[PDB]
């Protein structure tokens, strides 16, 4: 960098020496002289995520592979942009990267593609779908603010009757799906591609991957109706019997 | 054996080669 | 932003590969972006002029221009039309040639 | 002909025959 | 672990087992994958080739083998292997899946004048063969 050698020789700069960059400011016309003289809402706005991006996120180590994929973690990793003002209601998956994304991990997405589900399951990953209320999901993305408000964790909502069939569908692998069909369903997906189905139970971390929260439960770690001692870095659980009845209600 | 070498493609020039073959 | 994790085999299954080690001893060094990506961006201006820009140019910019001109002259069929902003340390080239340049940069080891 | 090629011509028989979402939405029809 | 009226065990009383969703069915049904050989050529779409020896393959019953060979003799390679390739999609597994479906169709569907003319022309040649 010979430019630095120029700087050392040159004299000390002063305030007056400052000069605007070339073409930074355009000229203007003034009237002093003759120059200027004379003269859809119902449909959920699902937000997609590319598997190639998922491979990019996984390959770059942006999201910990050991931890199961969590939408909140993706928000913490700035993977996708969700705006409550946009009234985003859903999150979905993408079939892109089907041939360049060879990895297995547990994940939960509001919406999943049938083709993508088998491919990740073929690698050995676990995919499920859960329903988050758009208002509740906004709280999920930003848990700290409601702690500042002092609000307690509410019970997770359930889908409207329009979307119940999708979540209840076994092939969709929703939390409302019948677990009894899953062993049969997984074989059918394996048969469709024809790949040898790897049993999840064989995995050493099977329990960690298969862990799922209650439908009422917003958070894997935290049960609904809980409170957090943010000041003391602790978790507070209600001890009132009526509160338990309220949660049951 | 050097004789074993054979060209990849034939060079048949008979006008009726295809006609007789069908 | 977490630094990329060490991988047993490169290139990564996605296709990302960290800068080659040892780095080239050329007069000009090209640093990677904050996201550890090659600082090459496809750009279009005036709705008709395709462009590609290199940002993180370090060292002798003139040496890089000569090599870039030499590399792109055969493929383009003539000396490339380029604009050099030395103050910003950036190079402007008409047309879209990111793939060839990106591959060529990998050959340099950047 | 097989005999001729092998017995005295001593070479192989010659054989011939005349020979007569976002990213992928752009690729697929749906877009 | 927190549970409520909406917990999986309560929601589906019959499937109260821990592994009701995590079990694997006991085999059942079906082309043998081990017998087949798959090669992927990257022409970008990854071209997929499925090739196996039709006659030697014992999993196919003999009557089906002959019927498949007759209908699809053109698809049998000089080595005797039956080669089928479609590559009708940009996804290799779909290309493989299309190959898999055709085999099932071929298995299910499976489950001379030329000689006479040669005699006629040969007979004509013999009569035509008269300059002694």
């Amino acid at each position: 960098g010979t430019s630095l050698d120029l700087l050392r020789s040159l004299p000390r700069v002063s305030l007056a020496n400052l000069k605007p960059s070339p073409n930074s400011r355009k000229r203007e016309r003034r009237p002093r002289d003759r120059r200027r003289g004379r003269k859809h809402s119902f449909r959920h706005q699902y937000q997609p995520l590319s598997l190639r991006r998922l491979q990019y996120l996984i390959d770059l180590g942006r999201v910990d592979p050991t931890q199961p994929i969590d939408l909140t973690q993706l928000v913490n990793g700035r993977g996708v942009t969700i705006q409550p003002l946009k009234r985003d209601y859903g999150v979905q998956l993408v079939e892109e990267g089907a041939d360049t994304f060879q990895a297995k991990i547990n994940i939960e997405v509001q919406l999943a593609s049938e083709l993508a589900i088998a491919a990740i399951e073929k690698n050995g990953g676990v995919v499920t779908t859960a329903f988050y209320d758009p208002r509740s999901l906004e709280i999920l993305c930003k848990p700290i603010p409601f702690f500042l408000r002092g609000q307690p964790i509410p019970k997770r909502m359930l889908p409207p009757e329009s979307l119940v069939p999708y979540y209840t569908d076994a092939k969709n692998r929703g939390y409302l799906a019948d677990p009894a069909k899953f062993p049969e369903a997984r074989l059918e997906l394996a048969m469709k591609f024809g790949y040898v189905l790897p049993d999840i139970t064989k995995d050493e971390l099977f329990r960690m991957l298969s862990a799922r929260k209650d439908p009422r439960q917003i958070f894997f770690g935290l049960a609904p109706g809980w409170v957090v001692n943010m000041a003391d870095k602790k978790i507070l659980k209600p001890t009132d019997e009526n509160l338990l009845k309220y949660y049951s209600s | 054996k050097e004789n074993e070498a054979v060209a990849p493609e034939f060079t048949n020039r008979n006008p009726r080669n295809l006609e007789l073959l069908g | 932003i977490p630094e990329p994790p060490k991988h047993k085999h490169y290139p990564t299954p996605s296709g990302w590969q960290p800068p080659r080690d040892p780095l080239p001893s050329l007069p000009y060094f090209v640093r990677r972006s904050r996201m550890h990506n090659i600082p090459v961006y496809k750009e279009i201006t005036h709705g008709n002029r395709q462009m590609t820009l290199i940002r993180k140019v370090e060292g002798d910019i003139w040496a890089l221009q000569k090599d870039v001109e030499e590399f792109l002259s055969p493929l383009l069929g003539k000396t490339p039309i380029t604009q050099v902003n030395e103050v910003t340390g950036t190079l402007r080239i008409k047309g879209y040639f990111d793939e060839q340049l990106k591959a060529w940069l990998l050959e340099k080891g950047f | 002909v097989t005999h001729t090629f092998h017995q005295l011509l001593d070479m192989r028989e010659p054989v011939f025959e005349f020979v007569r979402l976002r990213y992928l939405d752009r690729y697929r029809d749906s877009h | 672990t927190f549970q409520s009226i909406y917990s999986l065990d309560k929601l589906y009383p019959e499937s109260k087992g821990a592994d009701t969703a995590w079990k694997v069915p006991e085999h059942a049904k079906y082309i043998p994958l081990d017998r087949l050989s798959i090669s992927y050529c990257r022409s970008v779409n990854s071209k997929a080739e499925v090739r196996f020896h039709l006659a030697s393959a014992d999993w196919i019953e003999e009557p089906v083998r002959q019927k498949i060979a007759l209908t699809h003799k053109n698809k049998i390679n000089k080595a005797g292997e039956l080669v089928l390739t479609s590559e009708s999609s940009r996804y290799q597994f779909r290309n493989l899946a299309e190959c898999l479906q055709k085999i099932r169709d071929m298995i299910a569907e499976a489950s001379d004048a030329r000689l006479q003319r040669l005699r006629i022309e040969k007979m004509n040649r013999e009569r035509l063969r008269q300059k002694r």
